[PDB]
């Protein structure tokens, strides 16, 4: 099904699928700690992980792979998801990181969790980057959906058609990017240059993921906050 | 049979 | 105003050969099996000296130079690992199965387990290579995929001249697909299929800069005071 | 601050 799918339809398929923008619990009489910051910060992943799981479900091609392929991906690419998704949230508030409506976050703030100000520098940059690009929301779900059939496709562990499956769909998203800048009046030359540049943001959202990861865990290390049993199962499938 | 999985059940 | 942008897609790939750095061997003594010492002893020795190289050729990327002493530094800090892993998984295509480090070293995943955690990150250097051989990876693309990197990883952790040389490159890429006969939606689906990659690459980057780190704690190698300063750049 | 890249990147032929 996913593969007779055109141009269009992938567009209206994802667009459709996308999850609700959910609210933090941040009560903003209550003074910041690093706790609390960090329990705001889980408390909304956790949330938002229920409904990026049925989202997921409504990516093209997705439902066709074995529920081992799909916990997979889900594992490798949930931070790479919750992330692009707050950069993109966040494009028209330069200078700040909107986890929430209720939770507009600058550096300074993050500078209230030791470690974290960096990762909210890189994540501003990259919102920074989307904005400089005029990232189109057409766009924006094509790339999260290349993050979670791309991330985990080279640490699967007989079959492979279920790969080659997921290389076909990756393509097909292709060329529904170059069809929505075709379609935004971009020459050939600047089509493959704008993909390029896309693309290339992909590598950094997965630094940012790598990186934040490792911050992850060294919370669940030194007992900061307590991690939900999702998001706990969810960090231990990168070790 | 981890959350994950059941909830992609579910 | 920057040499580089008046290059040719033809001017481009040309110079870019020419600047590959050399193939480096590792130390003869055939003693086997390597012990976790001998072998990640003979990897750091040989990435210290493949760095030297490296520099080399990142001077002679198109618009490398016009950039600030400061700008060159971070790029290259950002992704020396990244470098050595995309040479590497581009020397073992034709080896499936095996990583060749150099000529004279030759391994497989098995020699992986002799370093504590690092048959994981064999097994995904080993995947990558496969996913190249399968896509029948040319020279000519490889070596505007390294240049992409070289430029690409650090540029989002300072600007436009970068951009401008990273599209150049793109216009090569695709100009390499359109010559090797690939209908447009086969070029750019390649394009699309060959930069996902990195996104690999990078995370291979990541865990192994942990996974040295975590080596550089344990004391198990002695790193060379350059391999100390660019891990140490990620902090 | 000394780094041996600067000296690397400064001196490469
Ligand atoms: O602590 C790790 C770094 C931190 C940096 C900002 C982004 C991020 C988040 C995050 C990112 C996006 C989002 O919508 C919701 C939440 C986080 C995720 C799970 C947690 O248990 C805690 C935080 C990770
Ligand atoms: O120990 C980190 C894991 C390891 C996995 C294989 C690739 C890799 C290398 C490596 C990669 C490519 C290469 O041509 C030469 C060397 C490494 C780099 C610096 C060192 O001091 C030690 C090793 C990192």
């Amino acid at each position: 099904l996913a593969l007779s799918l055109t141009a269009d339809q992938m567009v209206s398929a994802l667009l459709d699928a996308e999850p609700p923008i959910l609210y933090s619990e941040y009560d903003p009489t209550r003074p910041f700690s690093e706790a609390s910051m960090m329990g705001l910060l889980t408390n909304l992943a956790d949330r938002e992980l229920v409904h990026m799981i049925n989202w997921a479900k409504r990516v093209p091609g997705f439902v066709d792979l074995t529920l081992h392929d799909q916990v997979h991906l889900l594992e490798c690419a949930w931070l790479e998801i919750l992330m692009i998704g707050l950069v993109w949230r966040s494009m028209e508030h330069p200078g700040k990181l909107l986890f929430a409506p209720n939770l507009l976050l600058d550096r300074n703030q993050g500078k209230c969790v030791e470690g974290m100000v960096e990762i909210f520098d890189m994540l501003l940059a990259t919102s920074s980057r989307f904005r400089m690009m005029n990232l189109q929301g057409e766009e924006f779900v094509c790339l999260k959906s290349i993050i979670l059939l791309n991330s985990g496709v080279y640490t699967f562990l007989k079959s492979l058609e279920e790969k080659d499956h997921i290389h076909r769909v990756l393509d097909k998203i292709t060329d529904t990017l170059i069809h929505l800048m075709a379609k935004a009046g971009l020459t050939l030359q600047q089509q493959h240059q704008r993909l390029a540049q896309l693309l290339l943001i992909l590598s950094h959202i997965r630094h940012m993921s790598n990186k934040g990861m490792e911050h992850l865990y060294s919370m669940k290390c030194k007992n900061v906050v307590p991690l939900s049993d999702l998001l706990l199962e969810m960090l231990d499938a990168h070790r | 049979h981890k959350i994950l999985h059941r909830l992609l059940q579910d």
